[PDB]
RNA sequence: AUACU
RNA sequence: AUACU
């Protein structure tokens, strides 16, 4: 009756994994599609989902493939294995909406990538009372972000989003000479911001990510 | 998940009185039920102005002020008369000679150096052997109200944010700045005064602090009955030896030491990681015990007590326990606002292991950690927000309160961790009820927010305090020497 | 006389300096010129020369400047003014040629500024012998750069450049997904290509900058 | 500013014989004096493949192996005999008895377990027990070869590089990674074994380096020729005690000490940087003395002696030079990687003003300046230029070097901020001569290169070593610990 | 951890 | 350093 929303994501993974190994330090471009990166590990390739039969960047050697299911290697004890398998989730989030999102090395944000200047584009998702739209291209240049963190807990597997508003700065200047602009805006009353911010992207929707929670009781 | 809200808990005040703030509780009832005695001699340190202003700021309370304001009567009820209807049943009394007056030439020359450090040492030193001169006779000046007029205000308070110290994760001590408070707490420990530091804009709000003290501070004071509430009732604190108001366990009494397992650093030789206890056991005594030095994992960073070290700090604990009273704690509550290393929670437990009937309580606390829950508001209860996230009990305890009206902060809560460690007997909702009962019992304050519990909100203190005392001097585990 | 240059740039300083103090810390704009920068020193707002009654775009206290010589401020034997005046070198620097030069944040670099993407503005400026041109505009996008640093060396208030290429991010990809390509190929022979870019970037030529000194010996 | 390139130093070699290349100079005139006792049993301690091939290897070259490549003959000159020609005149012998064996099990069992610190924790145990139970009795083996076989060196290699180690600038020791050098060197501190350590390529080159320790290293060895080279001088530096060359100057031939104050963290506590002497002498004898925990600026960062620990630590050096020899120094050069606080000076000065007839001096080093000076080139020397920057002495010494004939290194020089201190009674040029003189006295190699005197140089290597030496016990001034 | 950069 | 967020 009570319950409220939960700002991480419940990523729902299949049965297959790839693992294997190469030596680099983490990207040699490519020549076709966007997923050639290197979405490696800590000494070791995790790769993930792909229609060829090699694996990602086609850069690892072939027939070191283990091709085992997410439940045998994801689901570790140690917290090494929770951070690095985080990191991976992250990097091969980061390149998945790379033609729409771009990234940030400041803040760490994906944001809404400009078409062309003083762009007057917005983005439209359906729900079940009515329509509801929003504006991430205003100009006074800021657009809409928010930031990826890492959590397991047990049974799962979780990409937290955090919605900054990225009031600050946006364009094909890293930064306004310094000059930024914001302030609070959101409030707890009986509606938010925030939550809403989460609930209207749908831009970063074999990483299907499932609905967040929102089962709460607060009695 | 199973989202819980809990309570707030029962706060005893004078002789059998329920739970309200630490405010309207110390109005009906006053301090706990023990015949000490009821003379505190407050002699002020300062120059003429300040004695002055102070004398008048305790002869224009013994009245009673009604300052109030905004629109919720709960928030700021008014402070009345000193000596009338005095909750703490005592009187506080000012006498000549203890009144020691600083000229006016002593404060330009510790006003006008440009050193940080040698500013704030000079300002500290002079007062000191003003409270020494004042301990060899005359009178029992049981506190000392440490008043600072303008330009000394200035330059101790320049001296701290202009210095450009920086901020560590788990060193609980503060910024790395020089701290008038904790030098002065730190030199005052050989001394038999607790002494209590207070401004002018505490005593009249007619002059103006400069610009640059506003800026950098964010310096906005409350009305005249908000100010006088946090200030006796610290001074009633000091000068007595009792604490105001007692807190009441749930889940059995017996005995309890929440020992707050911390690591601050003293700026005295190598930055130390030397550590400290900051017990407070079921009643609220700050036992302050320093130990030896913490292992760290790396370059200094990330300390934790080594197995040898753990069994020595919890054996002085329970020394210190065993020595103020005829009973052993029946559960040892670690409280470490960092990760549980291997090495540390082994040593905890084989010191635990040689006790009748022990509780293992160990919990883990990181700071600056983001993940928001129960997007909701006011309404729904969200001061005590918790969420069981299948192990881990994420908790905010700061956030909307009832009885209130209103919001009191001014920007969004934030959370930290609550993980317990697969030793402890005890599920996440026993301990975090256990962290959300070490409540409203700072006696810094008399407010009834709260974002750290006192084993954890107290190691500033301890770490404030500790950083400035040098080896081999005997340390005070009265907890009146820290706040 | 085997001279060899030396990759520090003197500085020709007037006798204004305009010390002021205002409670400021870092860049508001749209007053005026570029010149809306907070130039910041540890508590004072202490500016470079005003062509205008207040200095920068009065923002600073009107009745508060000094106009002291060059020597009083600039010649100091504590080492924090020796910081806070290469601070504010770096400040008026990256500020002064901001309509044609770029800066950023990491490798902390003054870049080459793109105009539109696939640039043809490759640089020719000229020189005793005859006109030497430069390809800053190289495009496969990457540009030139130069990281500056300010010490006093008790004589002067010497700017040093160290002459790195961009070779990386620009304005027609934000960041290339994390991949340079460089390979630091410099030549130690009689002659090098570090003194040629020392001297083939007179873009910032009041901070008068003299002439690298160039007096060895080298026997 | 105003250019000064100072000229190669000299060694001496043999008796009364001038300097050539240091292998030149090993090889037409030998170790520096008394070439009687020429005993030296170089019992090694592997499995048996690695001993074989190790006493295979030395079979080999007792011979004279005739290695060369490029195309200057003074920078690749071969490896003499062990008999006639042989410049050492000792016996290079294995002890017969000595050949400590590993079995294969045990190899195994530390190869396969995935702890890096823990793997070579036992492996440093392993060869620790074998040597205890070697020197219990039977001969004397003066030197011992810790030769690994390509299974243990995988291991002891990716426990260091995938430890995923931190670097800081004041520290010494380091890169917090697992040593297996400087854990063998510090458990083998009690013992009377100055031991070796090679890879399985310094034996023979038949068994390939897998592709992850080649690319995690930039392994590329040289020549056989070039490879023993390195190995039997430090060899018989080890054994006997005696040094095979010396420096020759004319400025302080009375006394000299160019202690070289560095600070390192040892990872037994707090890593705290008990800083070490690292004395040099105007011969090259390493005397090392682990000082006290000197004081830092801020968070255990940026150290620096107290004045008493600054008094302390010249005392003991003082101490140790007076025990060495009947003569006080009178030209104590310090010589730091960071600027000389007031406190440290100060203490420094209050030491040395006990002594007699002061020509004491003080130089700041400091790494990574961006002032890339004398863009000239190879044609002329490189190698040992500074510029006078009115009052520093910006330098490198790494560049092209007139004698080889070509650049060797692969990338460009970067230099160190030569600034003496205003107590300091000697020119600019005078202390760059003196930090030049410090160049071909690394007993850890046998060419002529510098980028770091041997003061500060050594300073990596008694940080390896001592990070390990627990708190109480005896450490060793003799250099032959640690390189 | 054969050595240097 | 009257307090808290
Ligand atoms: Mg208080
Ligand atoms: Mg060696």
């Amino acid at each position: 009756g009570e319950d409220a929303l939960i700002n991480m994501l419940p990523l729902t993974l299949p049965n297959e994994m790839y693992i294997a190994s190469t030596t680099y330090e983490p990207i040699l471009n490519g020549d076709g599609p966007k997923r050639f990166d290197w979405v490696i590990n800590g000494g070791t390739f995790w790769s993930f989902h792909d229609p060829r039969t090699s694996a990602c960047s086609e850069i690892v050697d072939i027939d070191q493939v283990e091709a085992i299911n997410t439940k045998e290697l994801a689901l570790h004890d140690d917290i090494d294995e929770q951070n690095r398998f985080s990191h991976l989730l992250r990097q091969t989030l980061r390149y998945q909406t790379d033609s729409d999102l771009g990234w940030d090395k400041d803040h760490k944000a994906l944001y809404f990538r400009a078409i062309e200047r003083e762009v007057s584009r917005n983005f439209a998702y359906t729900s079940s009372k009515k329509k509801t739209d929003a504006n991430v291209v205003s100009v006074f240049v800021r657009h809409h972000a928010f930031s990826p963190r890492f959590e397991l807990m047990a049974d799962q597997w979780y990409l937290i989003i955090t919605p900054t508003y990225y009031y600050t700065t946006n364009g094909y200047a890293p930064h306004q000479f310094a000059a930024p602009l914001l302030a609070g805006k959101k409030r707890l009353d009986k509606s938010a911001a925030l939550r809403g911010q989460v609930i209207m992207w749908h831009r970063f929707l074999y990483l299907m990510f499932g609905e967040p929670p929102s089962i709460h009781l607060d009695v | 998940f199973e989202t819980r809200i809990f309570d707030e808990p029962e706060l005893e005040f004078g002789d059998h009185h329920h739970h309200q703030d630490p405010r309207l509780g110390l109005s009906e009832a006053g301090p706990l039920q023990t015949f000490l005695g009821d003379v505190i001699k407050i002699g002020v340190v300062g120059n003429s102005k300040t004695i002055e202003d102070t004398r008048k700021f305790i002869e224009t309370v013994s009245s009673g002020v009604e300052g109030k304001g905004e629109k919720h009567p709960n928030m700021h009820p008014p402070f009345p008369g000193l000596g009338n209807q005095s909750p703490y049943r005592c009187r506080f009394e000012i006498e000549d000679g203890a009144t020691a007056a600083l000229t006016k030439s002593k404060l330009d020359k510790i006003g006008k150096e440009p050193d940080h450090y040698r500013a704030v040492e000079m300002a500290v030193d002079e007062i000191i052997g003003e409270l020494q001169a004042m301990d060899d006779g005359g009178s029992r000046p049981d506190v000392a109200i440490i008043a600072l007029p303008v330009k000394l205000l200035e330059r101790v308070w320049n001296a701290k944010v202009d210095a450009r110290g920086t901020t560590e994760k788990s060193d609980s001590s503060g910024s790395d700045a020089p701290n008038f408070r904790g030098m002065l707490k730190a030199k005052a420990m050989g001394l038999s005064f607790p002494i209590q530091i207070v401004w002018e804009d505490v005593i009249d709000d007619k002059v103006t602090i400069p610009q640059k003290v506003k800026e950098s501070s964010s310096r906005k004071i409350q009305d005249i009955a908000g100010r006088t509430w946090n200030l006796m009732t610290s001074l009633y604190y000091k000068g007595s030896g009792r604490i105001p108001w007692r807190r009441m366990p749930l889940e059995g009494e017996f005995s309890a030491c929440y020992v707050g397992i911390s690591f601050y650093r003293e700026a005295d030789g190598q930055q130390l990681f030397t550590s400290a206890a900051q017990m407070f056991d079921e009643r609220g005594r700050g036992f302050v015990l320093k130990g030896r030095r913490a292992r760290t994992e790396s370059r200094g960073r990330h300390p934790y007590m080594a197995r040898e070290d753990a069994k020595k700090i919890i054996e002085d604990v329970l020394a210190a326990y065993k020595l103020h009273h005829k009973t052993l704690p029946a559960r040892v509550f670690i409280l470490k606002t960092s990760r549980f290393k291997d090495e540390e929670a082994d040593g905890i437990i084989a010191a635990l292991d040689e006790a009748g009937t022990e509780l293992r309580d160990l919990v883990w606390v990181q700071e600056s950690y983001t993940a928001r829950i129960l997007r909701d508001g006011n309404y729904p209860v969200l001061r005590g927000t918790f969420v069981d996230l299948h192990g881990k009990g994420l908790l905010y305890t700061s956030g909307s309160m009832p009885y209130y009206g209103t919001y009191p902060g001014k920007y969004d809560p934030n959370p930290l961790l609550l993980c317990p460690h697969h030793t402890s007997e005890s599920t996440v909702a026993q301990l975090a009820e256990e962290i959300f009962s070490l409540t409203k019992v700072n006696w810094n304050s008399t407010q009834m927010n709260q974002r750290l519990p006192i084993p954890i909100r107290a190691a500033r203190k301890v770490g404030e305090v500790l950083k400035y005392v040098g080896e081999g001097e005997v340390i005070s585990a009265d907890y009146r020497k820290y706040i």
